[PDB]
């Protein structure tokens, strides 16, 4: 058969909508996720939207472009499915109105080409570099919320200024300016000695082990000190000189000058002995999996059997590690050891406390998807207040920009500029609220801050109001805690705009 | 809407059909299949099992009845039955009264909180120490069966199986691990056929049914060695003593390989004093080392002095069951004798039912009434607490009342009294009297439930209600259904 | 059936659900005689409508019995008694019979009557002054017409109390006849000319020659039934044409005896005769030379509310001016009222007067014919005000309900038995009122359940509520939030209306669910 | 439910979207074939809108608005039930996301209030100023006339136009005043205007080419009976039982005839008009005594010459008085429109007056019938209500630009209501530019920029396609138009919007 003419395009329009469908209710964490079902008659359930429209069976090639489209902002950003999809049905729907208008489809194409460009500098008056990082926190709404599911976010409020103040520290730089959060940093130590009011903050590296002899002191050398961390223990190997190998080993520590001795397996009595005339530090029992991630900061290397072909030796402080100093502090029934002050670090620790072991199983689990959600975003030094500031703001930017042409594109880019609110509207369905109050509302705080802005003047600001679904109120994202990437806004609406006019570029179908 | 009808009425539908299977007096279910053959069993498991499903929400509530059965043994059907109510009491609040679906998901959670703690304090303490209180406990599973007259000798070997993998120890240092305990892979027995259940007896370790190489040799040993290694015994003559020199280095008691055993690797292992197993089965081993901690270590020569044999009871090998066995008495094991393997089948069910009610007592004391006295005094608190609380939550919360007081109203309808009747004069007796009055089904009248104790542990009424949330927040979530791969 | 009959009654149901409140839709009402109207009041859309399923006819009577007794609860029973077989739903699928459901409406109704004498706030002290006829009649206004509640308040309440005589603690003598009060509509203008004066209204025109007469007081009216025309034999006496020589002669004889008798009529004082009967071409002529006003009124029911006013009696002869039947008037004369003169009747300060007319004006025929439908049901709502506890009053807009749902669940815990099941949903049928007002309203529905009953809960130290008992179900309108006060606008509905509607929607539920079987045959 | 309330909206769609190509002087015309098959073609959407006669009951409440705005107004019975189905189309899908009407009427007099008070800001009273008495007709003449086959003969089409107002009361002005009476052949320049009344020349009867034409104070005399002897279609049926009776009863028969026939002759009245026929006896003997006769004449026709000369009409010819005689000042029968027509001139006391158009074509003289009217309707206006707004879209761009700022100082749902008022007055600017030709896309877009800029002046030239200001273009509207429309525009959409059952009746 053969389809042309205005039945084409009414049919994209139906075909679209029926697919935009299932992700408009994903929409937000509010959102409400489906089941998708197959002929075989198994099921799976699942919030994210973009492994939907992957399983999602599609017959008409209007919803088949945005099967495809899933894969270009999974390839790049890598979230945000659901929000594409969102935008590119409005802008159908919005364009399919004109079509009783006598407008002609390619000016309507070029009409969003242009918007397209002038929304990316309407963004650069929006996005600002990290701020309000002195003299308060906007970080700590994100793991209050987070972890508000939790026994350990009644206590958040305190704990949170704990992985802010840590998040400044931890920043480092890699290869060509990254600036980017190590994912296997902030390690856990849990032990409940008394109620989680004692919490404490440790900036530095914090290892789990004794001192072994009381006759040395627990302080020495404060200026410098170099920490050598072995795997085979310094005690008498078996397969009569079987004592006299591992004493060779002991004499390249002591000329090497480390002060503290990290053993895996421990260290005999003779060696230890040795140690106390030598000031030397020594440690029995450690643990292997907090060796690596020391020997890394502090420039060391993990040396399971010290040799090199022939020979034994510590390669004169070659495998030995730095840092300034080493002091242990009264920890109130908890026994560890501090490090801070290394060569480059990075990096801190955090000891749990809770009620129980299964308590402390479930905080440790929480800081993990809290600070992963603030690293992920901060990733990136350009970043935008989500919530739907992004879709409203547009909207002012674009309604004076309409007039600039004056002749037709004026109400295509009104159009284009409204078409952005459907966001914010679907987002307070599933949250329970009324979509007439709270968008209405959205647009009037948006339009009275942005008439003294281009002035230079201005009395007070009020502007960066977003939408809060919790407690039903207008309030700044910047403090509630949404944020989102630059890089990933930009994308979306050049994949939402780019999917939508590849539909309005079809006047024809030929199907066999 | 068309999805969210679909939801309450596909979950309502299977629900439908164990209405008539809760209780001791519940009626029975004929199912038809499509040969001439038939299914008079009333257990909800094996009913819904050979029922076609359609809508996928009919299969949810079939997983939820197999994570149940896992937990504790009975009240498979209170479970569906609760989560069903639950959806059919929202019905017309989501429709008729245009209320969000969240809105009464976030009551559905702010009514299980209050749920729970009003089962804690009806709930009442009992001593686990007791031998004679448990037996009156597990009753309720054993009677109207054949184990009711071996109930005597059917608790003992309950409770010793469940007492020999649980350990008791708590602090504010170490925390509290809750009494862990696993049934599957540590209580985990091994029937033989033939004997008596009097003769039957709890072992603590690994059971192994091979013989022995030779007749004499010593039946306990002070300080034992057990080596567990899969190298068979040959030729890889002084070459078969040359492996098993590296062996006895550390002079075992006990050498347990997996293939056979040669004739020439007998008689140097004879005057070592040594027990000598072969054909050994591989997934038995893993079970060794649990118990001993020798590790299986192919090569003789690489065998670690780390490992010992100690907690070896006896090296017996005499015969029991006209059968000779090994007996290596946080693991057991129990060998039960019965009359056939048809009753040692159904002692087994019986067995996993009867300590998971010995078990539920052990996670805590607390105990809660039983048929319909927990329902009812659950949904009297509720009605309580609703005029209490401000908000569009309340219209929704108050719908968890009505389904609590359907468990004991489903009861009533098979009992043969008015449901109606009945539910107001019982709903009274919470209100004034105690909340201990229950329905009986063996006369169908209201009376106290002091006489005959209906109590069980409140873990099976802890996950009814938990789960029931769980499940019917799950199908109002989903709005839309679609087809495609 | 009776499932099945609620099916049909919801449909009914939900034709008054839109009309009941200002917020509220209009029915376009097509007669089969090619008339357009359209009107708030169901009570007239239901006389129009052929009824004829039976559970139908229950509200239809019931509704004809809220007509009289009083003008208002025509929605009011009709959505009671529509929401109490809509809950009784869950009982019948529940297995309970419909036996036991109407005994439980008849403890509850018995318990519901009685608190309603203990829930009075004020009372009304019939002083029937200006201002406290204000507080009755605004909220009469609403509900039917939108915009004109503050504008025809001061108009409605000021003829009435016209009516309304000056008297104290006396119930024996009977007033407020309905007929006294007329209301006429005039196309053009507005209602900001509109004045309230004292007097019948005639449209009919001045065919006489005077216009107006003087402005002395106390003007005499001769009321004639018979119509003039010479004097005619009581019996027998017919007027036959025999020749041409008599023809002259009747001519000019009933010239001389015409004028003759209408001289010693004129010659006794009296300025104005009103003739209920044809007036006649040489009869006319006489009249008009003497200063004299011809009135015609060929409505018998005018004369009869004259009576009580001018004091004339209409006289079955002609030619007898009886000085003892004639009655006075100050001022009668001719004014222009929407482009066309008519003669009106007034009077200042003399001659009290238990009938009076409103003069309304507006630019569309449609919604101002409602505003006659919506005065005349204002003027019904006067009836309630009576000796026998007719004072009374209760906060309206949804106050009491939802503050008399919580006073009877009390009352189920306190009756053992199974009639607490036909308690608990016999309060819950009142959330029916509130909800009408906000569904109409535009203003969501779970937003303003839950703050109502916050405001209606409150603990205070006392098992009586003080402070507040005045918060309603309020239409708001408004941009953010904030409701106002019953007290505030004093919109509220009297108690006479609400224990007679209630006490008949009450059996009229009752009475559908007592048949469960029809049967028809030939009569 | 709510299904009826979306097919009452589309109801009123079809009967609001045959009235959109009449809005505007040069929009197209409905043609209705009435019941009794008389053809009528006008612009004016009173009478075309009452010839429909919709069973559907939302189509009758358009009826009831457009009686009011014909006989309060008079003008702009177009543009007032366009605008009160635009609101009902704009809510459409409103009504589907699940937002009551109730809010949706309730936000539209709430934009109301601030337009009414918009008008008096826009209201501009000047009489003298920057004008004259004749400068003022003048200039606004040649602005209805324009775009129209008659704008190079509107040179003398505005000398007549003024003088036709200015014979009558300015305080009190009618358009049905000015009668007008289509001649077919004869040049459209060469029309005149004419104060009294004339006829249609529809004498058949031999007797012509004799009469003067000029006649000095003849005397009017209205006579309501027939004078007639023998007919040329009836007869007259004589049977007696005398031979010598036959010509006695004819000869009876004349002078009964002859007897009223003298009565008119001793009074002297020159001219006699009469609604029946008259046969040639009468003719014949007023031929030898000057007296001109005028049978058949029409009703409308000697209504007005009773407020021509104050006379009136009697039955007979017996007790007529002297005060229902009248005198004018001049008659005169001329050869204008290729026929003589008798008509009167020069009457004081006349209230009532004729225009008369020539023409090839009577189709062509009843477009210019029309055109002449709307010129009456703003100089009838003009006159009583001393407050002017510029129209042609002028005004009704300014109102929808305020309102749009409005909204975002509004919280809640009236902001988007409000907007969608305010987007819905672009309909009546938009149809200007569609029923004319003008692109629709580019206009309204350019009309927007300078509107911005504080001039709120700007209207649509309809000459050339382009932006301007019809304070240049002469194009005025009064006050009371824009008072009246957005009244009976919003009570008529809250009526129907508030209508949620349609129920009729057989019988």
């Amino acid at each position: 058969e053969k389809i042309s003419g205005d039945d084409i395009r009414n049919q994209n329009v139906l075909a679209t909508m029926a697919v935009a469908n299932v992700v408009k209710s994903s929409l937000g964490p509010v959102g409400l996720d489906k089941m998708l079902v197959d002929d075989i008659g198994d099921f799976t359930v699942t919030n994210d939207g973009a492994t939907i429209l992957s399983l999602l069976d599609v017959q008409h090639p209007a919803g088949k472009i945005l099967v495809e489209l899933a894969q270009q902002q999974d390839r790049e950003i890598g979230d945000g499915t659901t929000s594409v999809v969102i935008i590119a049905s409005e802008l159908l729907k919005r364009a399919n109105e004109l079509v009783k208008n006598k407008i002609h489809p390619t000016t309507i194409i070029t009409g969003f080409r242009v918007a397209l460009r002038e929304a990316i500098r309407f963004i650069n008056e929006v996005l600002s570099t990290s701020v309000d990082t002195l003299g308060k926190e906007t970080l700590i709404n994100i793991a209050k919320t987070s972890m508000s599911s939790k026994i350990i976010g009644a206590d958040s409020d305190f704990f949170s200024n704990m992985v802010v103040d840590a998040l400044l520290a931890v920043k480092t730089q890699n290869s060509k300016g990254e600036i980017k959060y190590p994912v296997k940093a902030v390690n856990v130590l849990k032990a409940h000695g008394k109620s989680a009011t004692e919490s404490l903050l440790v900036p530095g590296y914090a290892l789990n082990c004794t001192v072994a002899s009381q006759a040395m002191p627990k302080r020495i050398a404060g200026g410098n000190v170099k920490i050598a961390c072995l795997d085979l223990n310094l005690q008498k190997a078996r397969m009569i000189r079987e004592a006299g190998i591992v004493l060779e080993r002991v004499k390249k520590i002591i000329d090497a000058g480390a002060q503290v001795v990290l053993t895996t397996k421990g260290i005999d009595d003779l060696c230890l002995k040795e140690f106390v005339e030598a000031k030397i530090m020594g440690v029995r029992r450690c643990k292997k999996e907090d060796l690596r991630r020391i020997a890394r900061a502090t420039g060391a290397t993990l040396v399971s059997s010290m040799s090199n072909l022939e020979g034994e030796e510590t390669f004169e402080s070659s495998y030995l590690g730095l840092c300034d100093e080493v002091v242990q502090a009264k920890f109130s029934d908890d026994e560890c050891i501090l490090i801070k002050g290394t060569s480059k670090h990075s990096s801190s620790s955090i000891i749990l406390r809770g009620a129980n072991d299964y308590s402390l199983d479930e905080m440790e689990r929480s800081l993990h998807d809290s600070l992963s959600v603030v690293k992920r975003t901060l990733e990136s030094g350009n970043v935008v207040p989500g919530g739907g500031c992004v879709e409203a703001a547009l909207n002012i930017y674009l309604d004076n920009f309409a007039t600039t042409v004056g002749s037709r594109e004026q109400l295509a880019i009104a159009e284009f500029a409204a078409a952005l609110l459907i966001i914010p509207k679907t987002l307070a369905v599933n949250a329970a609220k009324d979509s007439s109050e709270l968008v209405a509302k959205l647009r009037s705080y948006h339009a009275a801050s942005q008439m003294a802005k281009p002035e230079d003047v201005k009395r007070r600001s009020y502007r960066n109001y977003g939408l809060d679904l919790i407690r039903g109120k207008i309030v700044d994202e910047i403090h509630a805690g949404v944020l989102e990437p630059t890089i990933s806004k930009v994308k979306s609406l050049k994949s939402a705009l780019e999917a939508c006019v590849a539909i309005l570029r079809i006047d024809t179908m030929i199907t066999v | 809407r068309q999805a969210q009808i679909s939801n309450i009425t596909a979950a309502k539908a299977v629900a439908d059909v164990i209405r008539t299977c809760l209780g001791p007096k519940a009626m029975l279910k004929m199912l038809l299949d499509p040969m001439g053959g038939l299914v008079l069993t009333n257990d909800g498991h094996a009913i819904l099992r050979e029922i076609d499903v359609a809508h996928p929400a009919a299969k949810s509530m079939l997983e939820l009845s197999r994570t149940q059965d896992e937990e504790v043994g009975d009240g498979t059907t209170t479970v569906i039955i609760l989560a069903g109510e639950i959806l059919a009491q929202c019905a017309p609040y989501l429709i008729e009264k245009n209320i969000h679906p969240v809105i009464i998901i976030q009551a559905l959670k702010k009514a299980l909180t209050d749920a729970l703690e009003v089962i804690k304090q009806v709930s009442k303490p009992v001593d686990v120490e007791n031998d004679a209180a448990m037996k009156k406990l597990i009753q309720a599973s054993i009677g109207t069966k054949y184990v009711i007259h071996w109930s005597e000798k059917m608790c003992e070997l309950a409770l010793d199986a469940v007492k020999t993998v649980r350990k008791d120890l708590g602090q504010t240092v170490e925390g509290e691990p809750n009494f862990e305990i696993d049934i599957k892979r540590y209580v985990r027995v091994e029937k033989i056929p033939g004997g008596d259940v009097l003769d039957s007896r709890v072992l603590k370790g690994v059971l192994l049914n091979k013989d022995v190489v030779h007749p004499k040799m010593s039946r306990h040993i002070e300080n034992p060695r057990v080596v567990l290694l899969d190298c068979p015994l040959e030729y890889k003559e002084e070459q078969v003593q040359l492996m098993c020199e590296q062996i006895l280095a550390v002079r075992p008691t006990l050498v347990i390989t997996e293939k056979g055993v040669s004739d020439l690797a007998q008689h140097y292992l004879l005057k070592g004093g040594c027990s000598v197993l072969r054909r050994v089965k591989k997934s038995d081993n893993n079970r060794i080392a649990r118990v001993t901690g020798a590790t299986i270590v192919n090569r003789v020569e690489d065998l670690k002095e780390s490992d010992v044999g100690t907690n070896c009871g006896l090296f017996k090998v005499e015969m029991i069951g006209d059968e000779y066995f090994s007996f290596l008495d946080k693991a057991c094991t129990i060998m039960l004798r019965g009359g056939s393997k048809d009753i040692l089948n159904e002692i087994d069910r019986n067995l996993q039912d009867a300590m998971a009610v010995a078990r539920n007592v052990m996670l805590s004391p607390s105990l809660s009434p039983g048929g319909g006295a927990t329902e009812m005094a659950v949904s009297v608190k509720l009605a309580e607490k609703a005029k209490q609380l401000e908000g569009i939550q309340q219209w929704p919360y108050q719908a968890v009342a009505d389904a609590m007081e359907c468990i004991p109203r489903t009861l009533i309808q098979n009992a043969g009294g008015d449901p109606i009747r009945l539910l107001s004069q019982l709903r009274a007796k919470h209100a004034q009297g105690n909340f201990t009055t229950g329905i009986d089904g063996d006369k169908g009248k209201i009376v106290d439930m002091v006489s005959y104790g209906i109590w069980e542990p409140e873990v099976i009424k802890q996950q009814s209600v938990k789960t029931a949330i769980e499940s019917a927040c799950l199908l109002l979530r989903v709005d839309d259904i679609v087809s495609g791969v | 059936q009776i499932i099945k009959s609620i099916a049909a009654i919801r449909e009914l149901h939900q034709m008054c659900l839109t009309s009941m409140g200002p917020c509220g839709r209009n029915k376009i009402i097509v007669n089969h005689l090619g008339k357009i109207i359209i009107t708030n009041d169901a009570a007239t859309m239901l006389r129009e409508l052929d009824i004829v399923h039976p559970a139908v006819k229950v509200l239809v009577m019931a509704t004809e019995q809220q007509k009289i007794d009083m003008g208002d609860g025509t929605n009011l029973v009709m959505i009671l008694a529509g929401e109490l077989l809509n809950v009784s739903e869950k009982l019948i699928s529940m297995g309970l019979s419909a036996v036991e459901i109407i005994q439980g409406y008849n403890m509850a109704r018995k318990f519901t009557l009685k608190e309603l004498d203990e829930m009075v706030v004020g009372e009304i002290t019939d002083k029937n002054d200006k201002n406290e006829l204000l507080k009755m009649i605004k909220p009469v206004i609403s509900s039917k017409k939108y915009g004109s509640e503050d504008i025809l308040s001061e108009l409605v309440s000021e003829a009435v109390s016209h009516v309304l005589p000056v008297a104290q603690q006396a119930g024996e003598i009977p007033y407020f006849n309905v007929d006294s009060i007329r209301v006429v509509k005039i196309m053009g203008g507005s209602l900001s000319n509109s004045t309230v004066i004292k007097g019948m209204v005639f449209n009919r025109e001045p065919e006489g020659h005077v216009k107006s007469l003087s402005e002395d007081k106390k003007h005499k009216v001769a009321v004639f039934t018979c119509p003039l025309d010479i004097a005619n034999t009581e019996t027998k006496g017919t007027v036959l044409l025999h020749n041409a020589q008599e023809m002259l002669d009747f001519s000019k004889g009933e010239e001389k005896q015409i004028d003759a008798m209408m001289k010693e009529i004129a010659d006794m004082g009296v300025e104005c005769i009103v003739a209920g009967a044809g007036v006649g071409e040489l009869a006319l002529h006489y009249l008009n030379r003497y200063g004299i006003l011809v009135l015609k009124v060929p409505s018998k029911f005018e004369l009869r509310r004259l009576c009580r006013v001018c004091g004339a009696t209409p006289l079955p002869r002609l030619g007898a001016p009886t000085p003892e039947e004639l009655g006075l008037v100050e001022t009668v004369k001719t004014m222009e009222i929407g482009g066309d003169r008519v003669t009106v009747f007034k009077q200042e300060q003399g001659e009290i007067s238990r009938t009076s007319t409103i003069i309304l004006r507006g630019a569309t025929q449609n919604n101002l014919d409602d505003i006659e439908r919506a005065i005349d049901d204002g003027v019904a709502a006067v009836k309630g005000l009576m000796k026998p506890s007719g004072g009374k009053l209760l906060p309206g807009a949804g106050a009491t309900e939802i503050e008399l749902i919580s006073r009877i669940t009390k009352y189920g815990e306190r009756t053992p038995g199974l009639l607490q099941l036909a308690i608990k949903q016999f309060a819950v049928a009142f959330e029916v009122v509130p909800r009408t007002l906000a569904e109409t309203a535009g203003l969501d529905v779970n937003e303003v359940l839950p703050n109502l009953y916050a405001a209606h809960n409150v603990t205070e130290p006392g098992a009586v509520k003080t402070d507040h008992l005045y918060k309603g179900v309020d239409i708001d309108g408004e941009s953010d939030e904030g409701v106002k006060d019953i007290r505030e606008e004093n919109i509220y509905d009297m108690l006479a209306t609400k224990k007679f509607a209630i006490n008949v929607a009450t059996e009229a539920a009752t009475t559908v669910l007592s048949i469960d079987q029809i049967i028809m045959a030939k009569k | 439910g709510k299904g009826q309330i979306i097919s009452n909206i589309n109801a009123c769609v079809a009967v609001q979207e045959a009235l959109k190509p009449t809005l505007g002087p040069l929009g197209s015309d409905i043609l209705i074939v009435t019941s009794n098959q008389k053809t009528t073609i006008s612009n004016d959407g009173a009478t075309i809108l009452k010839l429909l006669d919709v069973v559907h009951p939302a189509a009758k409440t358009l009826v009831d608005i457009s009686r009011a705005q014909d006989a309060e107004v008079g003008d702009g019975t177009t543009s007032v039930t366009i605008l009160a189905g635009e609101l009902m189309k704009e809510a459409k899908p409103f009504l589907e996301e699940g937002i009551s009407s109730h809010l949706i009427m309730k936000g539209y007099r709430k934009a109301v209030s601030l337009a009414v008070e918009k008008i008096n800001e826009l209201a501009v009273d000047i009489t003298s100023e920057k004008s004259s008495g004749r400068e003022l007709l003048e200039r606004c003449a040649r602005t209805a006339m324009s775009s129209k086959l008659i704008h190079n003969n509107a040179d003398f089409f505005v000398k007549m136009c003024v003088d036709a107002v200015l014979s009558l009361d300015r305080n009190d002005l009618d358009d049905k005043l000015i009668g007008i009476k289509k001649i077919p052949g004869g040049a459209m320049e060469e029309s005149l205007f004419i104060n009294g009344v004339a006829f249609k020349k529809t004498f058949s009867y031999a007797g012509f080419e004799q009469q003067p034409k000029k006649f000095n104070n003849p005397k009017i005399l209205s006579l309501n009976v027939e004078l007639e002897l023998k007919a040329e279609k009836d007869n007259a049926e004589v049977r007696v039982e005398h031979v010598e009776d036959y010509q006695a009863i004819v000869d009876a028969e004349w002078q009964l005839i002859f007897e009223k026939l003298r009565q008119v002759e001793e009074t002297g009245a020159n001219i006699v008009l009469s609604k029946l026929p008259i046969g040639d006896l009468a003719t014949q003997f007023f031929a030898d005594r000057n007296i001109f006769c005028a049978g058949r004449v029409s009703a409308d026709d000697m209504n007005r010459v009773i407020q021509a000369v104050g006379g009136s009409i009697q039955s007979t010819t017996s007790d007529i008085k002297p005060e229902h005689l009248g005198t004018c000042a001049l008659f005169e029968e001329m050869q204008i429109g290729s026929e003589r027509y008798n008509l009167f001139q020069g009457c004081p006391q006349a209230k009532t007056c004729t225009l008369l158009l020539r023409g090839g074509a009577e189709q062509v003289i009843a477009e210019v019938e029309r055109s002449l009217h709307d010129a009456i309707m703003i100089v009838k206006r003009a006159l009583q209500n001393k407050l002017i707004v510029a129209g042609g879209g002028a005004t009704e761009m300014e109102v929808s630009k305020c309102l749009r700022d409005y909204s975002k100082t509004i919280a809640g749902k009236q902001q988007m209501i409000i907007n969608a008022f305010a987007k819905a007055l672009e309909v009546i600017p938009r149809q200007l530019c569609e029923n004319a030709g003008f692109d629709a896309i580019e206009i309204l877009n350019k009309l927007r920029l300078a509107h911005s800029k504080g001039e709120k002046w700007y209207g649509v030239v309809f000459e050339t396609e382009n932006i301007g200001d019809n304070f240049a273009k002469f194009v005025w509207e009064p006050a009371l138009v824009k008072i009246n429309a957005l009244n009976s525009a919003t009570e008529a959409t809250n009526l129907i919007l508030s209508v949620d059952e349609t129920i009729t009746n057989k019988g």
